[PDB]
């Protein structure tokens, strides 16, 4: 909530994204996969001397279809591939004695826990 | 009964896909600015330290649901200049290169149907000082701990993904999905998609210019219904300020104190019997804040069945031509185009529709020689005085000959079979 | 292990231990704040399983899911596009995981990929001409047929295409010969 001062200390490489004002990171004019995400479009990674730099994240690749009214590709070969995938399908099971974690060995905690044992079925 | 004409249909449906990310300062919103209360609330860290855990797994899980339904394919795709696709017109769809954003005509009216909260996520200290400050309802939820966090994407960035789709899909049909793009003429690849229907080609290449003007009035009627609808994306955003709201709302609950403001009680009594009245402040306040993430979390849950659903129908509807009924429109699906909108994805579903139906007699075989003949892909139907074979949706007849049916048995098993020549278009030649 | 850290909170009472206050405190004064303690200790304990209940939904939808992709990918050929890997799916087999579920696909990836000039339809003697079921392509001097995903050229003959109508509505037709397959026989 900072337009670059509230901030706790200003060194240098004071960069203003939407996201904020980021400082002690350098902000380079490439575009690369994003690292660690920062925010509207904003990523930030730790480069080469080494330093933290801010950058805007790249989608992909350009290339451009081409295109006619009378024109067709057919593929001459193949390739056959062998791709994984996982799932998960069942976690921990757990039970609770409910008068155990409350009340431990005290005989008068218990008493008194008495008035509470529907929730605890 | 045979259908005789077609419609060719585009339809709307409309999908959300993320939520608004939110991040709470406990401190703030139970102690404010009171040292002594946060000395009091020291006792109980782990409940603040759970609940934000709970809020960054929620904000995490949205950029995940976008980047599953938008960012499938790498290649950003560009659209030819060379707009020659047969006499379809998808100038509605594509992106407008002189506004600012590179949105299409249609992405901007949707845009215009949905009001988000707050624009822009930089609001300064200085901007609302005084009196400002309780009267706006966001400087009211920021200065009680309560900020919202922006999205990683842009929306730019979504328009991008869409327009590459589009790309994609109107130059390179099904192909790209699955491998490299493979360039092919829009109108062959329109009339695959007749083929994946159970309609023969020559359908379509005769009534090329009707289907073409079908095709762009029935776009032309969906703008038409756009500038005149997005509830499911209004009611998340109208969710979301409710509950920040109604938090900021619940601070004035006693919970059985003597009153609801920490400074009235610090002032007017001792640290000894200030402490209980803080106590059952602390307790209540921690329940509201208990309360509010439990219900983000069931939201939360329901957004994401809904994204998973959404790039189901992104990969089965637009990347290919689907056979499941109803899931791609109403009617024999043909193909899809994307959209994007706020919070959400809109998908134009263009399918077919048979038109004009006339009543036939029919008969299950034909009974030649002693022989029991059997249409290969077709239906036999009679006008009345003579016998013909057809397809099943498109009412095209033709003469039965040996090259159009199969043998199988003899006539005296068949329930309903029906007396009738069979050309054989061979005996002319031969003699 | 959260469940156990929370065991050193106080909720507002002298002490978090039972045992140092039931010594120091008679039973009238010891019961406000063991009555305290055991309401923050059901509060957590109904915390954590309401957690739990969320978190087995998720994991009901993603096993779900695997018995879907079990039924339609290993048990079948599947046509939708994506379920089964990226490519056209062949099969798949499953292995166990701790926990899960491991699914190999095996799919098919067109390779190398040539240009062609194409056409809608051939006319010949005022018929129109149309594949069954492939694409007309040429070489540059000479017109075949091919099949849609795999390059095999073949010559046209009328085992090969069917009529339909004349050549005056089709919007790219192509003039060539269509070879007949018969005639030479006949003679
Ligand atoms: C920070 O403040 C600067 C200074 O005003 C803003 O820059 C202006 O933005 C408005 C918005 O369209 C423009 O009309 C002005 O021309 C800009 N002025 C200059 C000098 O650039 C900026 O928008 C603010 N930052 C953020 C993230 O809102
Ligand atoms: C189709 O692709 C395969 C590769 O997937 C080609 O086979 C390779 O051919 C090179 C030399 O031509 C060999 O060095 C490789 O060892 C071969 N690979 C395998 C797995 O045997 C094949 O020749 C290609 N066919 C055509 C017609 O291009
Ligand atoms: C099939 O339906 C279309 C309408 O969808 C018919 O085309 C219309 O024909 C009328 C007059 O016959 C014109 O006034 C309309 O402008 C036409 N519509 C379009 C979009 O061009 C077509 O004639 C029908 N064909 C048959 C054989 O009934
Ligand atoms: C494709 O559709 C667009 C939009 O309807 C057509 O452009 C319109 O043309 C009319 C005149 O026929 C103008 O009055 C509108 O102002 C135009 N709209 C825009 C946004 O430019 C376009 O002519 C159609 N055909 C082609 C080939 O693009
Ligand atoms: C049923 O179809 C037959 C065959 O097409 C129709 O017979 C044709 O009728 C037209 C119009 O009179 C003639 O020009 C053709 O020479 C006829 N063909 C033959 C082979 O006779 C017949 O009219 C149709 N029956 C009805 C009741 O419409
Ligand atoms: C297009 O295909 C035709 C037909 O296959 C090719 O013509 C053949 O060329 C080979 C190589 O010179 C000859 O051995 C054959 O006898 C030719 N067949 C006929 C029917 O002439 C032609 O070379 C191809 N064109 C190009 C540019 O590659
Ligand atoms: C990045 O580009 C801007 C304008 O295009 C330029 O002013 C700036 O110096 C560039 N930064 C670097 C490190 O080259
Ligand atoms: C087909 O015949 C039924 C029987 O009377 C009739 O109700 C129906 O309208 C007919 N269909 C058409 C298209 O005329
Ligand atoms: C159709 O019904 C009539 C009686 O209405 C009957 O005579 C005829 O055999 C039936 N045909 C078939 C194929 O069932
Ligand atoms: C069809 O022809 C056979 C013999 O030519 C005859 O037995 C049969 O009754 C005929 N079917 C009719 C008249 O419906
Ligand atoms: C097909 O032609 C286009 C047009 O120049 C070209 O860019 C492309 O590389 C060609 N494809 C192949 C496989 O050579
Ligand atoms: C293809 O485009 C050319 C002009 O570039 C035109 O002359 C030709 O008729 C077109 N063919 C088809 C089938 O659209
Ligand atoms: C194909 O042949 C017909 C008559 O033989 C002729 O009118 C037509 O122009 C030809 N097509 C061409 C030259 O592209």
């Amino acid at each position: 909530d900072v337009n670059c001062w509230r901030v706790y200390s200003t060194g240098s490489n004071v960069f203003q994204t939407r996201a904020g004002c980021l400082i002690g990171a350098e902000h380079v004019n490439n575009s690369y996969e994003c690292d660690i995400p920062i925010g509207a479009g904003i990523c930030a990674s730790y480069q080469t001397s080494q330093s933290i730099i801010a950058y805007t994240m790249s989608l992909g690749a350009e290339n451009s279809v081409a295109y006619s009214n009378n024109s067709i590709a057919i593929p001459t070969n193949f390739t056959i591939s062998v791709t994984t995938e996982i799932l998960p399908v069942s976690m921990t099971k757990t039970s609770v004695d409910c008068t155990m974690y409350i009340c431990g060995d005290s005989t008068e905690c218990s008493n008194l826990l008495l008035q509470y044992g529907s929730f605890c079925t | 009964a045979i259908p005789t004409n077609f419609t060719i249909s585009v339809t709307t449906e409309i999908l959300p896909v993320s939520m608004t990310k939110t991040s709470v300062d406990c401190t703030m919103y139970i102690c404010g600015d009171s040292t002594e209360c946060s000395n009091l609330l020291l006792q109980y860290g782990s409940f603040c330290t759970q609940l934000n855990r709970a809020l960054t797994g929620i904000a995490v899980e949205q950029d995940k649901n976008t980047q599953e339904v938008f960012a499938q394919v790498k290649q950003i795709y560009k659209t030819p200049p060379i707009k020659d696709f047969g006499g379809f017109n998808f100038s509605q769809i594509l992106p407008d290169p002189s506004k600012p954003s590179k949105r299409s005509f249609i992405e901007d009216l949707l845009f215009n149907k949905v009001t988000l909260a707050d624009a822009g996520f930089i609001k300064q200290y200085g901007d609302c000082l005084g009196d400002i400050a309780a009267r706006d309802l966001i400087c009211a939820q920021k200065f009680n701990g309560l900020t919202v966090l922006p999205p990683l994407l842009t929306d730019e960035m979504i328009a991008q993904y869409t327009s590459a789709l589009l790309a994609g899909t109107i130059t390179s049909g099904w192909t790209f999905g699955a491998g490299a793009a493979l360039q092919i003429p829009f109108a062959m690849q329109m009339a695959y998609r007749f083929n994946g229907i159970g309609v023969t080609q020559n359908v379509l290449y005769e009534n090329q210019k009707l289907i073409a003007n079908q095709f762009n009035s029935a776009i032309g009627k969906i703008q038409d219904s756009l500038s005149s609808a997005l509830g499911k994306l209004q009611d998340v955003v109208n969710q979301n300020a409710q509950a920040l709201n109604t938090l900021v709302k619940q601070l004035s609950s006693n919970f059985g104190a003597i009153s609801s403001v920490l400074n009235d009680i610090l002032s007017r009594l001792d640290p000894p019997e200030a402490e209980v009245q803080i106590d059952r402040l602390i307790t209540g306040r921690l329940q509201s804040l208990q309360t509010y993430v439990t219900q983000q979390l069931i939201r939360a849950a329901e957004i994401r069945a809904s994204a998973n659903l959404a790039a189901t129908k992104m990969s089965e509807c637009v990347l290919g031509q689907s056979k499941r009924v109803d899931f791609c429109g109403k009617g024999y699906h043909l193909m899809s185009f994307p959209q994007s909108a706020p919070h959400g994805v809109v998908f134009l579903h263009v399918t077919y529709v048979p038109a004009q139906e006339k009543n036939f007699t029919t008969a299950p075989a034909i009974c030649h020689d002693g022989k029991a003949h059997f249409p290969r892909e077709g239906v036999f139907v009679s006008n009345g005085t003579h016998w013909f074979v057809t397809q099943r949706n498109f009412y095209e007849p033709q003469i039965i000959t040996t090259d159009n049916t199969f043998v199988s048995g003899n006539c005296d098993v068949v329930i309903g079979i029906v007396n009738n020549t069979v050309y054989d278009p061979l005996q002319p030649e031969l003699d």
